[PDB]
């Protein structure tokens, strides 16, 4: 019942909507709304906070507003004192240039480990948090992994006499900007859905 | 019916004539394709008497002048077919019991084959 | 990031490293010796990467077994390394020929592959 | 385009073989776009948030490792208890950390 | 412009636009086997089909996107269901008869008929109902497999989808018809009577052929076609600079195909570019020689750069060679250039240096060759420039660029109608052959060596030339937007030059120089050309020498020092050299070169087994340490600091560089060296017989001087001693013998004989 | 089908005379690195012509890494035991006896001779 | 004195010690499920000699590498080798940890014999607690002398004992 007041809270200050036909609901909130907001998110009675994923659409087909894109993950447990069982997600922007976002960690305790984790993998850093500190990267290692201008690093796989494999130049897997070895790729491998 | 069954065998016997005219006029002979069904059959079992679906007798220039092929083990409408290249030329034998293998009514015997091979070395091979 | 030393060339690589070094201490430095073919490091070759946070240091590959006098170089490197305090000594495996495009890749990406995809190595099998 | 043909009529259909090549080397496309499904496993709430652009492979693989939220609370658990207990304390929190720093 | 809705989207697309390229350039897709990229859109496959609305007004039938033009406020729809189940039939009924071999195919992943097959076939049928794959449950077309059609392409009749690409293209791009179908019905094949496939341009069949059928030999059985690692490169066996792509695995050199650049080379290659790859992987140089006792020995680079210390310790700056190659980049040539300068020394050249530079006369893009009114051609397209010949095909035709679309190049130019009729007062060509050109150039005349400066002259009109060549004048005179195109043969004689650069100047048009050596303009542009002493690459006049390349064997005699820096391992150097040094082809090097038409061009380093070998810009400033001088350039980043500092554009970019000066030398004129398409080092595998040396003569003289028409008759020249083929021609003059130059020494007129 | 990429598969022209596969290409070297394999079954799942088949051996513990790099030869079903097995064998002289039983070979494995729950 | 310098007394301490191997696992991932599997009432590598199990390093000889080995534990691990009584054995166990597996990445040591010396490979993913107990027998004969490679070579007793530490 409060993700419907949810969305008619976020429809009339002009937030767009997102969704899937598949039952998973977005609300973009903007960063000067989005701390203000979520607060009030947890007012609304979202005791459980999911996840904190970070998204780096350097390589993406399409462009995005900004490179960076944190979501959190808000759900309100059906066994509690009231549990209603509405789960959805809020996506907000963060420049290349401007990692910086508001912690939860003061309305969540649940955010202290997981924030930490997207500035370990992402270059986004969490502001008020008590402690961000390099989760899982070695304290040695230098940059974020999981952006995409960070590299994956692969080693070549050895065999007996000189036959060696470069496994980057050997997949025959695509990306959503690779083009193929063909002029061109349509249909499903352009994309492709069964209608069920 | 298993009349099938001859038929490959008697394609197979159709082969060693083939291979015996490349020894007699010292003309190139090719096996061109084995079949598909014994190359990707994995695990399956495969009761076929040979491996090979199609091949050619080729000139001095290895272009070919005469070619015959043989239908796979599940198609339908089986039969042997033999094939003269830029002469517009369809020959499509059956084996019919008793008699032999027989083009349509007329039976196809060596030296029916032989003679007809001969007349594509003498007139169609460029070198 | 500065390049000295020559290519198969184990002791003017070595003495070149020697002058080059100086007092320079290494007690938060990275040791890259980037080789290839984890396994055989009889016929070994290897690059160095030296990266101090502050400056950089590149040798091309001229240490290793696989050059005469190149086995006792590298001792003598990994040695000299060791003694001016270093603890992380790292080994990177590329391709054969990313050895020699790495060395003239542009400063920052070959060292941010070079770190990324170095493992921790034991002076020990240098020594 | 999600299932490889049935291997007994790779000897008979041609795009059978084709479809049987290309399922195997380059697979299929998935759209473009995000999803997420939740699942109760020995250790929580679990899901993969998956973003698709596409391509045979996908975009980015995000984890909600419940091994990861369900170890913030040990200082708390922890917290006032014995020292030898501190084990028992972690054992009793079922931790697979292979889950955790993933 | 015209105004275009595909299915959502709304965009402007100039007039001439096929519908194919409206809906790519829209966005979406649609399935493409019958047209290709220059060629002749035809409704063939009948796969490019989608619904046209033009008022909503529905057509009757499915309209070819092909070969359909564009109408202002059209309604395309590719996404309606009777479109989707019409092409994946069409698929259905063109994968009926295929042969069930692509997980041996050659082909494999990068085969357009698989990618289409799983793009747009087996419409979505409504349940879970077990689904069918093919309805044709007969016995399929068998015809002949595996045949090789030349020493370089193999063909399987059975892959074949009865496209057009290969004979469409062979009457269109390089205009040599050897290859069409033979009979009608699903009988149809492909065969020739032309059997030895003469075209030096038959390799991009191989590329276009969207099936297995056409497939390259020395390729053939290596790797996948994703397992093979990709070199995007350019191709320096001749100055055009193809843009090529060379695929190796391993280590070694597996397979050379199209690099598209519409600047310069289309998507198109020649066959000596393309085939001719075997030498480079097979048997090259990897160890540093020393010579010990009177002989060679396997040497470490410290022991061979102690000798090369003592060796020029003695030796005084000004004597000293610096010889490159005639495809060292530019940044090597600025080396040797600044060196020279610091090492006071006159003579320093590089292997392919013209008596006239190529850097006299203004360049010219190909697509103002394509926007030109005339061109007045002197040399062998084919042989001096190979992609020339299929720019001049795009000349002759009245063909012009096409516009760039979303999608790259255009899929379907209506502008390229099929079979087009090929213009005889469009050029002028003038050889000392009659040329496969002549036959689309009126205006024509069969010469001999040494007398293209009477031509020019002619042209001028300081005197007068026969018939043709008054043709010629006259429709120069006339011409507005000329195009001045010179050969070896003018650009060794520095009269003809001079007269051509008068003849191109007074009338305002820019030349394309066919030099014989790849970078010639830009190692001119970074000054690789001798002093006032003036030993160049042919002239044993230095004392003390270091050598890039393949010298005359009179060069090397006598000097006191001589180090060559070679890749193979040449019997000139273990009977004439001290010291032999390991160098890597164009293939894996990396650096930069100038066009025949001034632009720079980019060279990616190939995983191709070097061994130990080390550039030439390392292996200068090693053999100035030697002799004091220090060097400006060790890395190519450095080096490319300098260049930008040289004021050489960035890549692609065209380098602008004039230059007055002429350095000339007599021409011993008994024999010709004939300009060849086929170059010396690839004579390896299987362009080995095509790649072999000739030697054409008149049948007259040649039964005069006892010539067989197929003899090996040994000949010896001051560029080596070859054998040659004896090659009977009545169009070759009376009294001269042809011996095909296969280097970059082409257009030369030396002594020589035959031997006994 | 490797997620490692950790199959070398140099391919070659059969020779009509005395050929080694059915139709016109084989594998002239065909190498896998145990170290490298992560024994999937994908492999089997893609193979068109059924040539490679996972097995049952799994005493492959050797050594050196260069040893682990088992060849054509190391996996023919004609070969009797792991690389460290035959080797022990013949520094041994005593046949190779394989630490498994099945209740019998599958029919993917048509040809595979294994201890068969007690038949022999 | 190194269990050596008498014909009988260094075979016989070879016996003792490849009977008296005490495996110390370093247990990093699934494959440290496996060896611990090895241990249950169907596969016990409990009768070979190793039974007791002591977590302490200076305890035992034999050092297990189960799992991949992540680069910010290489130290570590490292130190563990380095705080061992030099009598000591280290296998390599699983793909992840002899190379670099299918992780072929920025993270995981490509092959832990660089900060280790390993006695014995040990191939499978995970290897089969058999398979293990394989390796193990596999060490008994090594340190007994009685190990030979593919090229013919015996292999030393000992590795870790061919390396300067530092
Ligand atoms: S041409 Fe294409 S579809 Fe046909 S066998 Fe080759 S790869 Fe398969
Ligand atoms: S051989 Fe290839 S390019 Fe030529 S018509 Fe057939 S499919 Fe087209
Ligand atoms: S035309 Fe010249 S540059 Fe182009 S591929 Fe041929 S040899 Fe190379
Ligand atoms: S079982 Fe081994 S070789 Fe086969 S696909 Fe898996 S990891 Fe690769
Ligand atoms: S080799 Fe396999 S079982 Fe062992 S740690 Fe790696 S993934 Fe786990
Ligand atoms: S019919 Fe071939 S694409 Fe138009």
């Amino acid at each position: 019942m409060r993700l419907e007041r949810v969305l008619e809270e976020a429809r009339a200050k002009g937030y767009p909507i997102e969704d899937n036909g598949l039952g998973n609901l977005w609300v973009v909130l903007p960063r000067e709304r989005f701390k203000e907001e979520m607060a009030h998110y947890k007012a609304m009675g979202f005791n459980f906070l999911a996840d904190i994923v970070g998204l780096d659409y350097l390589t993406y087909p399409d462009p995005r507003p900004e490179r960076f894109a944190v979501v959190y993950e808000l759900v309100s447990l059906p066994g509690w004192k009231d549990g209603d069982g509405s789960r959805f997600f809020v996506r907000v922007y963060v420049p290349e240039e401007d990692p910086r976002l508001p912690t939860v960690t003061d309305l969540w305790g649940s955010a202290n480990f997981l924030e930490r984790e997207v500035y370990d993998l992402f270059g986004i850093v969490f502001e008020g948090h008590p402690d961000l500190r390099k989760i899982l990267t070695p304290e040695d290692l230098e940059g974020h992994p999981l952006r995409k201008d960070y590299p994956l690093g692969e080693t070549p796989t050895l065999f007996r006499e000189g036959r060696y494999i470069i496994p980057a130049e050997f997949r025959a897997a695509l990306t959503g900007k690779d083009p193929g070895l063909t002029f061109y790729k349509g249909g499903s491998r352009k994309g492709y859905r069964s209608l069920w | 019916a298993s009349s099938e069954r001859e038929l490959y065998e008697a394609w197979v016997e159709l082969l060693s004539w083939m291979r015996e005219y490349a020894q007699a006029k010292g003309v190139r002979f090719e096996k061109e394709a084995d079949f598909p069904d014994f190359i990707y059959r994995m695990e399956r079992p495969y009761d076929l008497p040979t491996t090979i679906m199609t091949a050619s007798l080729s000139d001095g220039l290895g272009e070919p002048f005469l070619l015959a092929d043989v239908s796979p083990r599940h198609a339908k409408l089986k039969r042997i077919g033999l094939r003269l290249p830029r002469a517009h030329i369809h020959l499509h034998a059956h084996y019919e019991p008793g008699k032999g293998l027989v083009t349509g009514k007329i039976p196809l015997t060596k030296e029916r084959f032989f003679a007809l091979a001969d007349r594509a070395r003498e007139a169609l091979a460029f070198a | 990031m500065v390049r000295v030393g020559m290519r198969a060339a184990p002791r003017v690589s070595l003495e070149a490293l020697k002058a080059a070094l100086g007092g320079l201490k290494l007690s938060e430095a990275k040791v890259y010796l980037i080789t290839d073919w984890q396994d055989k490091r009889d016929q070994a070759r290897y690059a160095l990467l030296l990266h101090t946070g502050k400056k950089d240091l590149l040798v091309p590959d001229a240490f290793g077994p696989a050059f005469p006098g190149g086995e006792e170089a590298l001792s003598e490197l990994v040695g000299l390394l060791l003694a001016q305090g270093a603890r992380r000594f790292y080994e990177a495996v590329v391709s054969p020929g990313e050895m020699t495009a790495l060395l003239d890749l542009p400063p920052e990406e070959l060292l941010k592959r070079v770190m990324a995809i170095a493992n921790p190595t034991d002076p020990g099998i240098y020594l | 385009q999600i299932t490889p043909p049935p291997r007994h009529l790779l000897e008979t259909s041609m795009e059978a073989v084709i479809y049987h090549f290309k399922h195997y080397t380059e697979g299929f496309h998935p759209p473009k776009g995000e999803v997420y499904v939740p699942t109760e496993s020995a250790r929580g709430e679990l899901g993969y948030y998956i973003v698709s652009d596409g391509g045979s492979m996908p975009y980015r693989v995000k984890v909600r490792a419940p091994s990861f939220v369900n170890l913030q609370s040990l200082p708390y658990a922890c917290k006032g208890e014995q020292v030898p207990d501190m084990v028992a304390i972690i054992a009793s929190l079922d931790p697979v950390m292979g889950d955790v720093d993933r | 412009m015209v105004r275009v809705k595909v299915n959502d989207r709304i965009v402007e697309v100039p007039p001439g636009t096929s519908v194919m390229d409206a809906v790519f350039h829209a966005g979406y897709d649609v399935p493409l086997f019958c047209s290709e990229k220059h060629l002749s859109p035809i409704g063939a496959c009948r796969m490019c089909l989608v619904r046209i609305g033009l008022p909503i007004q529905w057509q009757p039938k499915l309209a070819a996107s092909c070969v359909t033009a564009v109408a202002d406020g059209m309604v395309v729809d590719t996404l309606s269901d009777v479109v989707r189940e019409a092409q994946a039939g069409m698929v259905e009924f063109t994968l009926l008869n295929h042969p069930l071999d692509c997980p041996t195919c050659d082909k494999g992943g990068a085969c357009e008929l698989q990618d289409r097959t799983v793009e747009y076939g087996l419409y979505e049928k409504y349940p879970l109902e077990l689904p069918v794959y093919t309805r044709f449950e007969f016995t399929r077309r068998h015809v002949d497999k595996h045949h090789p059609l030349s020493p370089f392409v193999i063909l399987d009749r059975e892959r074949c989808i009865h496209c057009k690409r290969c004979v469409r293209y062979f009457e269109e791009v390089p205009g040599d018809e050897v290859l069409d179908f033979i009979e009608r019905g699903v009988h149809t094949f492909i065969g020739t009577m032309d059997f030895g496939l003469p075209s030096g341009f038959s390799g991009n069949i191989t590329d276009i052929c969207p099936v297995g059928a056409l497939l390259d030999l020395t390729a053939r059985f290596r790797a996948r076609n994703w397992e093979m690692e990709e070199t995007p490169t350019t191709c320096a066996l001749c100055p055009v600079g193809c843009g090529i792509t060379a695929d190796t695995r391993s280590g070694e050199l597996l397979r050379i195909r199209a690099r598209e650049v519409p600047e310069v080379n289309e998507i198109w290659i020649c066959d000596a570019g393309r085939f001719g790859h075997e030498w480079a992987d097979q048997n090259r140089l990897k160890t540093p020689l020393v010579r010990k006792e009177g002989r060679l020995v396997e040497a470490t680079w410290e022991e061979a750069f102690l000798a090369l210390k003592e060796g020029l310790k003695e030796a005084r700056g000004e004597e000293v060679g610096l010889y490159l190659a005639h495809d060292a980049t530019l940044e090597e040539g600025l080396l040797a250039s600044e060196l020279a300068k610091a090492l006071k020394t006159p003579h320093l050249d590089f292997q392919g240096r013209t008596a006239a530079p190529a850097s006299l006369f203004p360049p010219a893009s190909l697509e103002d060759l394509l926007q030109a009114d005339f061109a007045l051609v002197l040399g062998d397209p084919t042989e001096e420039a190979p992609i020339l010949h299929l720019r001049l095909s795009e000349f002759v035709r009245d063909l012009k660029p096409p516009h760039r679309y979303n999608h790259g190049t255009p899929f379907a130019d209506l502008q390229i109608k099929e079979r087009m009729p090929r213009r005889t007062d469009k050029m002028a060509l003038f050889a000392p052959y009659r040329a496969p050109l002549m036959k689309w150039a009126a205006i024509h005349e069969v010469h001999r060596p040494g007398e293209e400066r009477e031509i020019l002259l002619a042209l001028l009109g300081d005197k007068e030339g026969s018939e043709m060549v008054a043709k010629a004048k006259e429709a120069w005179e006339k011409a507005k937007n000329p195009v001045l195109i010179l050969g070896a043969g003018v650009l060794q004689d520095t009269v003809a030059a001079e007269r051509a650069r008068l003849l191109a100047e007074r009338k305002g048009a820019k030349v394309l120089a066919m030099t014989p050596a790849a970078n010639a303009r830009g190692l001119e542009a970074m000054g690789v050309l001798p002093g006032a002493k003036g030993a160049s690459w042919d002239e044993p006049g230095a004392l003390y020498a270091y050598y890039g390349f393949v010298p005359p064997e009179e060069a090397l005699k006598g000097k006191r020092f001589v180090v060559m820096h070679l890749s193979h391992l040449h019997p000139l150097a273990e009977r004439y050299a001290h010291v032999v040094l390991p160098a890597p082809t164009f293939y894996e090097k990396r650096g930069h070169l100038v066009n025949l038409e001034g632009r720079v061009l980019p060279l990616s380093p190939a995983p191709i087994e070097n061994g130990e070998a080390e550039g030439a810009l390392q292996v200068l400033a090693l053999l100035a340490e030697a002799l004091g001088v220090r060097p400006p350039f060790r890395l190519h980043l450095e080096a490319q600091k300098a260049l930008k500092a040289r004021k050489v554009p960035e890549a692609m970019g065209r380098l602008s560089f004039r230059l007055k000066e002429l350095r000339p030398k007599e021409r011993k004129g008994a024999f010709y060296l004939r300009p060849t398409m086929w170059k010396a080092h690839q004579a390896v595998g299987k362009a080995q017989e095509a790649a072999r040396a000739e030697l054409w003569a008149h049948p007259e003289t040649a039964r005069a001087e006892a010539l067989p028409e197929g003899a090996q008759v040994a000949v010896e020249t001051p560029f080596g001693r070859v054998e040659a083929r004896v090659v009977h021609r009545e169009d070759v003059p009376k009294g001269h013998l042809y011996l095909s130059a296969l280097g970059p020494a082409a257009g030369l007129r030396v002594e020589g004989r035959v031997l006994v | 089908a490797c997620p490692a990429y950790a199959i070398y598969v140099e391919p070659a022209e059969n020779d009509p005379e005395n050929p080694v596969s059915a139709g016109e290409r084989y594998a002239k070297v065909y190498e896998i690195n145990m170290l490298r394999c992560i024994f999937c079954g994908l492999c089997e799942e893609a193979c068109p012509t059924g040539a490679i088949v996972l097995g049952y051996d799994f005493e492959m513990a050797d050594y050196e890494y260069s040893d682990l790099v088992y060849g054509k030869e190391d996996m023919l079903v004609d070969v009797v035991g792991t690389k460290p097995q035959r080797r022990e064998a013949k520094r041994t002289g005593k046949p190779v006896k394989v630490g498994y039983v099945v209740p019998y070979v599958r029919p993917e494995l048509e040809g595979f001779k294994a201890p068969t729950e007690g038949g022999k | 004195r190194e269990g050596i310098l008498f014909t009988t007394l260094e075979k016989l301490v070879a016996w003792g010690r490849s009977n008296s191997l005490w495996p110390a696992t370093f247990g990093l991932a699934c494959c440290a499920i496996e060896m611990m599997a090895s241990t249950d009432a169907r596969n016990d590598l409990a009768r070979f000699g190793s039974e007791v199990f002591r977590a302490s390093p200076r305890q035992a000889d034999v050092m297990i590498v189960a799992g991949r080995l992540s680069k910010k534990m290489a130290p570590v691990m490292r130190r563990v080798w380095e705080q061992m009584p030099d009598p000591k054995w280290v296998i390599s166990m699983g793909a992840c940890a002899s190379s670099g597996g299918m992780f072929n990445n920025y993270a995981i040591v490509q092959n832990v014999d660089s900060v280790v010396p390993v006695d014995v490979y040990v191939p499978g993913c995970p290897p089969r607690p058999e398979a293990l107990i394989y390796a193990v027998m596999q060490l008994q004969k090594k340190v007994r002398g009685q190990a030979y490679n593919e090229r013919g070579e015996r292999l030393p007793p000992v590795a870790a004992w061919k390396r300067t530490r530092g």
